[PDB]
């Protein structure tokens, strides 16, 4: 999440996103995505 | 446990071992005259009070480094480690800031640390760091 | 120093993303410039 | 410094005026270079 | 070696064109480590011949 | 994000301590989930002002499309979104030659690719206001939802 963070304040003065940017945030939120499930999976039973 | 936040008066304060002693003392500045910020000893209240209407400095502003880089070109947020923050007098209602006059003779490197009347550039923008290993 | 100098400065043109590395880690340790340039008792470069 | 404080109710570092009975009446150390060296304390009224 | 390697990080004459804060900054500490001084007097410093 | 969130308030009491944890993250980023719910709603409102006749009035070439000048100001005319709000539209409309603005393919750019999360969004939203039903922090989420 911080790294995200940090990679899109680097990006928010460009609004035009360069093709290396956009593929280096899908490869990063396709970690993210595979986290996010990994969670699920966790909490996904009524496990308290 | 009581991470400070955002808009909470903070005095910043430091160790010195002299003559085996522990002074337990924090730094103050009167803004309007001497700017540059001088350590006052906090020890030994009971024997002179501490004078302490000069040691509040309020965290006005807190935020991240790159933000910081962005909000340069441009409620309580909880302070981590490696941010920048916006300290300010309470007093004098003056930024502390690194001034560029190097008053300071024995470490020919150091700048002396004050009170800049505005908060402008990197030189009111102070950054924490973690001193600790855990 | 040597090293450094090659690690910074290529092809007529010096790198700023390793010469702020190096000046970053050269002034987080003053001890790195000997006794002269030292935060107390350093003189100077005409002294030493 | 604001640790567990209260607002709208008195707290250490402030600054105020202790109205001696009503509130016309004021503590207060003395007039303006007066002859007791200002170190005396009265309960001056009025503008004061 | 040292006075070579410190030189030799300076920061671009273009990016202080641009007026980097970062390179201002390098040129800061830079400047504040070694003075005018110090590299004059050595330049005119007696060489033995 | 959501189903992960819906996983946590998975089996939860009413006002229970995970739901209230749930508020507390959602007042805490309010104006996050101000502006993300702000940008859905946008996006509804623009596909029913393309469905609305009075805007049809307003669109003038057999192009099939919509002027920038006419679509602003047809914006502004049903009041469905701020001055902001339309220049945030007009910054994410398609510009031509004539500014003739498809207002079709703006409005079902976002319509598919956004319905799933919309969609987890209401479910997340009404599990909370459900399970937390004395929440005024909640009304105004539930409100600009």
């Amino acid at each position: 999440q911080e790294s995200i963070s940090d990679f899109y304040w680097y990006y928010s003065g460009k609004d035009v996103i360069e093709e290396q940017g956009k593929r280096n945030f899908s490869k990063a939120m396709s970690v993210a995505k595979q986290v996010f499930n990994s969670l699920t999976e966790y909490i996904q039973g009524p496990c308290t | 446990v009581q991470f400070l936040r955002t808009d909470d008066e903070v005095v910043l304060q430091c160790s010195a071992t002299v003559l085996k002693e522990q002074l337990k003392l924090c730094l103050a500045a009167e803004g309007f005259g001497n700017r540059l910020c001088f350590l006052e000893p906090t020890s030994n209240a009971q024997n002179v009070p501490p004078d302490l209407a000069i040691c509040c400095f309020t965290l006005e502003q807190s935020l991240s480094v790159r933000a910081l880089q962005e909000m340069l070109a441009n409620g309580h947020r909880t302070l981590l480690y490696g941010h920048a923050i916006l300290l300010r007098h309470a007093h004098s209602r003056m930024y502390l800031s690194c001034l560029t006059t190097s008053r300071s003779m024995t470490d020919k490197l150091a700048f002396d640390v004050g009170l800049q009347e505005d908060a402008t550039g990197e030189a009111c923008w102070w950054t924490m760091h973690p001193a600790s290993k855990q | 120093l040597d090293f450094l100098r090659f690690a910074v400065f290529v092809n007529g043109e010096s790198v700023e993303e390793n010469a702020n590395v190096v000046v970053r880690l050269l002034i987080r340790k003053p001890e790195c410039f000997g006794p002269a340039l030292r935060g107390e008792g350093g003189s100077g470069l005409l002294a030493a | 410094i604001c640790s567990c404080c209260e607002e709208g109710y008195v707290t250490g570092g402030h600054v105020l005026r202790l109205f001696h009975g009503h509130m016309d009446e004021c503590l207060t150390i003395s007039a303006a270079d007066s002859d007791d060296q200002r170190r005396l304390v009265y309960y001056e009224g009025g503008a004061v | 070696a040292l006075i070579d390697l410190l030189g030799r990080c300076a920061p671009e004459m273009h990016l202080i064109q641009a007026g980097k804060g970062e390179a201002l900054r390098i040129r800061a500490i830079l400047r504040s480590l070694v003075p005018l001084d110090d590299l004059v007097g050595i330049i005119s410093l007696p060489l033995q011949i | 994000m959501v189903v992960m969130l819906l996983s946590l308030l998975e089996g939860n009491v009413v006002n229970g301590m995970i739901a209230r944890q749930m508020v507390d993250m959602l007042v805490e980023s309010s104006s996050n989930v101000e502006m993300i719910l702000k940008f859905f709603d946008m996006f509804l409102k623009l596909k029913d002002i393309v469905g609305s006749e009075a805007f049809q009035d307003y669109v003038t070439d057999p192009r099939g499309l919509i002027s920038k000048k006419d679509f602003q100001k047809a914006m502004d005319s049903q009041k469905q979104f701020t001055g902001p709000e339309i220049q945030f539209l007009l910054s994410c409309s398609e510009a031509d030659e004539n500014e003739m603005i498809n207002f079709e393919e703006f409005a079902n750019r976002f319509q598919e690719p956004a319905r799933d999360i919309g969609f987890n969004v209401a479910v997340l939203l009404t599990n909370l206001s459900e399970h937390v039903p004395h929440d005024p922090r909640l009304r105004n989420f539930l409100e600009l939802a």
